[PDB]
This record gives structure tokens, sequence and C-alpha cells, in this order.
DNA sequence: GTGTGCTATAATGGGAGCTGGCACGGATGCA
DNA sequence: TGCATCCGTGCCCTGAGGGTAATAAGCACAC
RNA sequence: GGGGGGGGGGG
């Protein structure tokens, strides 16, 4: 909304038409360092206002709450590697 | 066959227990009481708790079916307890085993009592509907509240049961009522003030013919009230709004669609952050190691905490004197710096 | 509050992870209140409703049993039976995993027994502790439903 | 007897006592044995034929029932009535459930399998299926039973002060709430050894809690908050549907660094 | 200020049915 | 085999509206 | 076997 100072909505055909063109990289900073990737979000304006170029992009804070309220439902949910060892999305924070 | 339908379900159940004739009621209470008394009886002859015979006793008329802990009970209460209290209190002489046999009856009197009780249950419970609570929890408060009726009930006075057990029904329902209908708890001494706040609100409008100021209202309650406390007190008496209700008369946007999120920092304020945090550390280097090393030991930038004088000169092995004229002249330093350079002031916010 | 105790004794990065001994409160990022969870400890297993009502019912398929019987007995309208116990139900003994309604649950459990009230000045005609057959009539006004002993329960004269 | 020391009846001298006029007659399908000596079993036992019911092993019991010791009449009663072993609900299904051994219902069904007759056959392999799929996945069917409900994190159902002083809740915390009243007042009334129907409402009342808070509206009426017809918002309902989380903040969001203006 | 107990005519099955204008496909009982 | 019932779907972005709603006794100790 | 529905404007 234009009251909240808010911003465009990229919907589901915008990334069709991203896939379609093949703009890889294009759409994975529209999903990730232009929106709920905190960390992502804050090293982009910290190096754009520093001149660099912006860092790679991270795992969405969308997907974590995905996956939060999956474990609510009381399913497991596992992000695994080519080995199918478990690699955390958390960096520990929600692992005892 | 009510598939669903709750309500329905409890009311056919609870209609087919038979409804008691007074006397049946009447040997029903001096059944229990006579239980009771045979359970003190035990106690003292056996020099145990009574909770414990009294559990003993309802879970062999239960049967295998409840078993678990008592709040009450000290020991764990597992088979092989009962079973060895079971065994215990069968090896009593004759004379005695008489008291285990009424407490035995006593307590499926008091089972079928509590059973028999329910519809009046039903019956008050049915007028407290719309007050935060749905029936078949007012239904379940007013059952414990009747259960501690059954407790508490004294044939002797030749009064009826449902006298006593009235009483005891509302007020669980009551206190129910009170303690858990608002999603943030406010204390039933309150709660009662608010009541009462509303009532004499709605008896003023009902004589004034519109709704009164503060100060009426106050004037209405009688001493200890003012305009401000009525006012404190419709402060506190309001609920919460839910996120998911549509604000417009949508039924796609909703409530929580503009609210804003003010604890993470912003993207803006955690990049100032970081500025301010190398511009510091900047400044810094252009001091000594040990002057910056002291002023970083002070303000936290190093192990977050603040240290005082004398742990920094002990750190540094000198005077207190001399670790206060060395962080004075850093400080000296670092305003000339400031002063020079310009590149703190517009951290100053 | 980031690395903060409640109680205000930890609130800097100096301790991280130590927990605070008088709220019990672990100084760590406030981020983590977005992912730990928490527990209910049920005192009676609930079935998880996903695998009960999406045709076909996974539980029912698993346990052949179909949709209103899985309803019934989940929702408190009818009972299973986990072992018979030699028990037998109208000359036919019971088997395992058969449906009973609450009726039959109970004269298979406790036994069938009725009560009789008799009209006030009307004297009984069989004697306390008598055994009676079915059809026999225990008072003028009075005619019994089952073969068993009858017993008398608040005789108003001595 | 009387409540008062006065009206009681004391007998004048040696004679016999008669009853008559009672109020009402019980019939009971029972067996009667009178007793002596002290009696072994108790009121409220069960007993097997062969078993010893009083004077020190001389009368025992020639059927299955429950003991009923009348210490007026002295007279030890068996209501004719077994131990039969049945349950309600969820505890009954899992318990079923953990009896379950796969691999013989596996060769049950494939024998099943070769059945010439369509329906049966198709109906084999719907079971076999989900039996195989039980196997191979490493999963336990009593696990679809909850014994231990989790509990979302605060944040992602956030009780916020809103900008003009009011409070903004979601309705997971009501869910929860409910979940939680329902579960105390079942521990409560459990330890209290209330009759066996307020459990099995309470544990009824308790299953549809779990019910409203996994999905609401699934069965029965939507819960629904004080005085409003708008349902709660249960877990299912924010994972699917046009504004469910997959379209509205994975397949599509709102971006910044982006403006909007006429053409 | 907040948490808890208790009180003695007799009271014993709620809420009334706020009703009817989408429609087509599929999947399983049930003949 | 042909009917009957329940559950699942039904275009995208943006703006302005503006949202809060009919009540059953209290009093006495305790910390 | 027993109760349905998100207002109006722009493109
Ligand atoms: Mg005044
Ligand atoms: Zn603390």
């Amino acid at each position: 909304g234009k009251a909240q100072f808010g911003g465009q909505r990229f919907g589901e055909m915008e990334v069709w038409a991203l896939e379609a063109y093949g703009a890889a990289h294009t759409l994975q900073e529209m999903l990730t360092l232009k929106s709920d990737d905190i960390e992502g979000r804050n090293a982009a304006y910290e190096a754009i206002i520093k001149g660099e170029d912006v860092p790679e992009p991270s795992v969405p804070e969308s997907f974590r709450v995905l996956v939060k309220e999956l474990q609510a439902l009381a399913l497991d949910v596992q992000t695994l590697d080519e080995k199918d060892n478990p690699v955390d999305i958390f960096e520990g924070l929600a692992s005892k | 066959i009510s598939t669903s339908d709750p309500v329905r379900q409890y009311l056919h159940e609870i209609g087919q227990v038979p409804l008691l004739t007074l006397e049946e009621e009447v040997e029903l209470a001096r059944k229990v009481e006579e239980g009771m008394e045979a359970i003190k009886k035990l106690s003292e002859i056996t020099g145990l708790d009574p909770d414990l015979i009294r559990e003993v006793v309802r879970a062999k008329i239960l049967g295998s079916a409840r078993v678990r802990h008592i709040p009450g009970l000290k020991e764990t209460l597992d088979p092989k307890t009962v079973e060895e209290i079971d065994q215990k209190l069968k090896s009593l002489p004759k004379e005695h085993k008489r008291y285990l046999h009424i407490a035995r009856e006593g307590e499926a009197a008091r089972q079928h009592l509590i059973e028999a009780n329910l519809r009046l249950v039903v019956s008050i419970a049915k007028k407290y509907t719309g007050r935060g609570l749905s029936f078949l929890d007012l239904i379940q408060e007013g059952n414990q509240g009747l259960i501690r009726a059954v407790e508490k009930f004294e044939y002797k006075r030749r009064f009826k049961f449902s006298t006593y057990a009235t009483w005891w029904i509302r007020q669980a329902i009551n206190r129910a009522i009170a303690d858990q209908a608002r999603t943030i708890r406010i204390p039933v001494h309150m709660v009662e003030t608010i009541n009462k706040l509303s009532r004499t609100a709605r008896q003023l409008q009902q004589e004034l013919g519109r709704e009164p100021t503060y100060e009426e209202i106050a004037e209405a309650m009688g001493p200890g009230w003012d305009a401000k406390r009525v006012e404190e007190t419709l402060k506190i008496a309001q609920e919460p709004v839910s996120l998911e209700t549509p604000i417009g008369d949508e039924k796609d946007s909703f409530y929580g669609d503009f609210i804003p999120d003010e604890h993470l920092p912003s993207p803006v304020d955690a990049a100032t952050q970081s500025l301010l945090s190398e511009e510091l550390e900047k400044a810094l280097s252009k001091l000594s190691e040990r002057e910056a090393m002291v002023l970083k030991l002070r303000k936290g930038l190093i192990d977050g905490r603040e240290h005082t004088l004398e742990e920094v000169g002990a750190f540094f092995g000198v005077t207190r004197e001399r670790i206060r004229q060395i962080e004075n002249k850093a400080l000296r330093k670092l305003k000339y710096h400031e002063s020079r350079t310009r590149k703190l002031r517009d951290f100053l916010d | 509050k980031d690395y903060e105790c409640a109680c205000g004794k930890y609130k800097r990065q100096r301790f991280e992870g130590k927990v605070c001994e008088r709220c019990g409160v672990e100084v760590t990022k406030s981020i983590v209140r977005r992912y730990r969870m928490g527990h209910i400890e049920l005192a009676t297993p609930a079935a998880h409703i996903w695998f009960v009502k999406d045709v076909p019912s996974k539980i029912g398929t698993l346990l052949d049993l179909s949709a209103t019987e899985l309803e019934q007995v989940l929702y408190f309208s009818k009972y299973i039976v986990l072992d018979p116990k030699g028990a037998i139900l109208n000359g036919v003994p019971v088997e395992k995993r058969q449906l009973l309604t609450d009726e039959e649950y109970r004269e298979l459990r406790y036994g069938k027994q009725e009560t009789y009230p008799l009209p006030p000045g009307v004297d009984a005609l069989v004697k306390d502790g008598e055994e009676v057959v079915k059809g026999q009539e225990l008072a003028p006004g009075v005619v019994s439903r089952l073969d068993g002993v009858a017993l008398y329960r608040f005789p108003r004269r001595v | 007897a009387a409540i008062d020391p006065e009206e009681e009846v004391i007998a004048e001298a040696e004679g016999v006592v008669h009853l008559h006029e009672p109020a009402s007659i019980l019939v009971v399908k029972a067996r009667v044995y009178p007793f002596e000596d002290d009696v072994e079993v108790s009121t409220g036992d069960r007993v097997a034929p062969g078993d010893v019911l009083a004077d020190g092993g001389k009368v025992k019991s020639d059927v299955y029932g429950r003991v009923e010791v009348d210490l007026v009449r002295n007279v030890v009663r068996v209501v004719e009535s077994y131990d039969i072993d049945a349950r309600m609900g969820a505890e009954a299904i899992q318990q079923l459930l953990k009896e379950l051994d796969l691999e013989a219902l596996e060769k049950e069904l494939l024998e099943e399998m070769k059945h010439p007759s369509r329906a049966r056959r198709a109906k084999a392999r719907k079971r076999l299926e989900v039996v195989r799929a039980f196997l191979d996945s490493g999963n336990r069917p009593e696990w679809m039973i909850l014994e231990a409900v989790p509990v979302l994190p605060p944040d992602l159902r956030p009780m916020v002060q809103v900008d003009g002083g009011r409070f903004a809740t979601s309705d997971l915390n009501d869910l929860y709430r409910r979940l939680i009243n329902r579960n105390n007042r079942l521990k409560k009334l459990l330890a209290q050894g209330a009759p066996e129907i307020i459990i099995r409402n309470e544990k009824r009342m308790l299953q549809e809690a779990v019910d409203a808070l996994l999905d609401n509206g699934r069965r029965g009426a939507p819960v629904t908050n004080p005085g409003s017809d708008r349902p709660l918002r249960s877990l299912t309902d924010i994972l699917s549907g046009k504004q469910g989380r997959f379209r509205q903040n994975l397949l599509g969001k709102r971006v910044d660094y982006s403006g909007r203006s006429v053409i």
C-alpha cells in the first residue's frame, strides 16, 4: 500500500516470466535480497552504500516459517545434502 | 446416533442414570459418611495416611483402569503398592473386616450419588451461556463443584441434597468464568470490580437517559472512586483483537497485513550501527594501543562489560591515578580528533 | 530483548547461553523466539485428524475399519474389544475387534439387573432373597422381565 | 435407627423380626451364597469359578462374576459379569496400532491379491500399498496417535501492542488456551476419581479441541471467537488456499526497490 | 494485590432451529 | 453397472472505506 | 441426519 510506504508485489506470474527469460540471479534477488532475508538485505545495503557488490543470498525467512509450522503439525521436515546427512537452516538456535 | 453434536451425546448419556428417590439419597449419604468414618478408623488402626487408604479403596472399587500419581500422596501410586496395601488390609482380624466392607460400599455409594446428580449441574449451567465459555466447559466445572458438594454434604441436617449442591455448582461456575474467560487474565477481585462498574454504568444510563461521564459513575460507585480510577478500570477491561480479522468487508485482507515489525532493526538502522562501529574503531586506531584498550574496557566495546578504573589499572598493573590520567588524555585526544575531522557528529542522532 | 535475561541480571553478550538462576531464561538472541518450540503433555492420546478424515482414512485402512466405525470409536460412541476374557453375549462368544454399544458393554461388564417400584400399600408377593423366573408376578401390578434373585430395597413396615 | 436417640426401635424381649411392604424390589441375575465365618473376598472384586469366597475355602464360586457382600443379610452374591477388556477412543486405537505386525499383514494381503474378483483384488491392492508405504518409509503406524502436541514459537503467533495502545493476538493462542484448559481439567478430574461419564465427556472434548487446533471446521461446527461467527484460523487454513503460506509468501512476495506510476 | 475457601427453603435433559439460488469432477459405499 | 453424498476447485495487481459488539451474591482470612 | 455467501472503484 501507498499509505504504509510499502513495496510492489512480485506475484506468481512475474516469477513465471522471470523463469521463462532464464534469469536465475534476478529471480533469486527478488526472492531473497529484496524480501524476507534479513542478513542478506542488511549486507546488501551495507555493500551498496560502500560501493561493493551485493553478497550471496541466503535461506528465506518464510521457508523457516513454513518448516516451523509443519513441525507444529507433528510432521518432520529435514533438509538433506547429497549424502542425506541433515543440514540445519537455523544455524543451531532451534536445536538444543 | 448423534454424529458430532457433543451436547446431544452428553444429554443422552446422563439420561440413562435414574433419578433418586429421597430414601435412596439419604441411604447413599449415610453410606458415604460411614465410609469416611471407617477410613478414619483404618487410618488410626494401621497408622497410615487417610488419603492413602482412601485412594487404595477407590482404585479397587473403580478397577484396574485408573491408576496414576496423586498430588497429595507422597509415595508414587503403582499397582505394586496398591496390591501391597490391599494385602496389608486383608490381614487384619475379623472385627475390622466390617470397616473395610463399609468403606468399599461407601465409595460405590459416592459414585452412584455423583452420577445421579448431574442433570442438576446441567440445569444450573444452562443459565450461564454467553459469558465467554462454551456450554460443556461450564457443565464440567459445575460437575467439579457437584463433586465437592457431594464430599461436603451432611445428611443429618434433614435438608435435601440439591439445596447444598446448588451453592457449590454456582460458585464453581462463576469461579471458572472469572478465571478462564479472558485471553489476558484478570484477577477475580478485579473481575468483580469490572462487573460492578458495568452494572453501575448500566443503571446510570437507565435513569439519566444517556451515557454518563466518568464523574457521575465514580460518584455512584461511592467512596474511593474518582473519574480517573473509572477510566483506568475501563482501560484495564479491554479485550485484544485478532490479527486475522478482515478490516473492511473483505475476506482476504486482514488486520495483520498492516502491522509493522518494530523489534528487528531495519537495514538502514543496522547499517548505521555497523558504520558507527567501524568509524569508532577507525577513530580509536588513531590512538595508542594501551589508551584504546583502556576506553574499550571502560565503555564495553571489549567483552561487553563496563569495567571500573581499579579493574583496568590492575589489568595494566598501574595505579588508579595513572589509569585515570591515561583515560582522560585518551578522551582528550578523541575530542581533538572528532573536532578536527567531524566524523561522529551525524551519529549523535 | 537481545542478550538480556528477564530479571535484568545479565543484560549483554558477556554471557551467551548462560541460564539465569533467578528467572530461568537463557541469554541468547531475541530471534530465537521465532524458532524454539514447546510441547503439551496430554493425559489422553489423541488421533491426528489428517489421518482420520482424509478419505480414504489411513488408520481405518490399516485397521480394516470403515469411516463410521472409526468415527464412533474415536469420538466415544461405541466400544472396541481388545481381550474377550471368555465373555459371551446372547449365546455368541465375543470376538476380538467387535463393536459393542453402551448397553451391551454394561450388561457384559456389570451384569443385568432391574428395579421395580410397587404402589403404596401393596405388599410384595415374593419374599426377600427368593429366586424368581422371568414373567413371575412379584407384585399384583409388577411383572418381572428377567429371571434372577429378588431383593427388598426399603420395607416400610416392620 | 433414626437420626435422634428417640424413635429408635429396641426389642422389648426375645422374638423374631419380619420386614413387609418394600418400597421397591430389585431383580438381579446373580448367584447367592450364605456364609457363617469370615469372608475372604470384599465387594467389587471379581472371581472365577472355583475361587474361594468365604469360610476359609469351604464355599467357592461357580460362575464368573463380581462379588457383592451383603453384611445385613450375611450373604455373598456373585453378579454374573465378565472382565471383558473393551476400550474407547484413541487409547484403544493406539493399543491396536501397536499390535500390528506389518509383515504378516503384507503376506495376508498378498494372498488376497490373487482372488479372482475385481473389487476384492483392488481393496487388497490399496491396503497393501498403504502397508508397504509404512514398511519402506520406516514410520511406525502408532505415531499417527499424538501423545505430546507441539507448540509453535510465540513470534509466529505474536501478542503485539498496536500503535493505538490496544493488543492484537493470533487465533492460535485461543486454540492453545482451550487445549491447555481442557487437558488440565482432565488431569484434575482424573485425580479426583470422578465417575466414568464425566471422564468420557472430558476425553471427548479434549479430542475435539485437538481436532479444532489441527484442522478447524473439518468435523462439526468451527470454533468461533465469543460473540462472533468468524471461524478461528487453525494450522491447516494457513498453509492452503489462495491466502495460504505457499501462494502468498513462497510463490510470490513483496519486494524492495520497487515503485509504481501511471504510464 | 492476588490466590483460595464457602455459603444450607428448594431448585434435577440447551439451543431454536435465523430454513433457500452454484456447479462440476472425482472417489468411495451401497444398492 | 447406476445412484447418492462428501470434498475440492474456480484470474492478476492497485486504491479507499474502517473497523470493536446485548452479563447473575459476594465476603473472610492469608501472605 | 440438521444452516450458504468478502463491500465498491481503477486497469
Ligand atoms: Mg466522584
Ligand atoms: Zn534474569
